[PDB]
């Protein structure tokens, strides 16, 4: 005598996306 | 017993989060869905 941690950052890559979509459409 | 105890021997720790990656995921798209709510006025 890991991959969920890279689909977590593609998930914040679309929210970083939409956020500023909301921040174009949004008054 | 003893003799089954002899000849017989009945025996038989990891990460998985699908679950609640997937209700990640719904609650996601429900946030976008409540964001679109919000888009129409």
């Amino acid at each position: 005598k890991s991959t969920l941690w890279l689909l977590v950052g593609l998930s914040v890559h679309v929210v970083a996306v939409m956020l500023y979509l909301l921040d174009r459409f949004s008054p | 017993e003893e003799l089954e105890t002899l000849w017989l021997t009945g025996i038989c720790s990891s990460q998985l989060d699908i679950d609640n990656m997937a209700g990640v995921f719904y609650m996601l798209a429900a946030a976008m869905a409540l964001s679109l709510i919000t888009f129409i006025w």
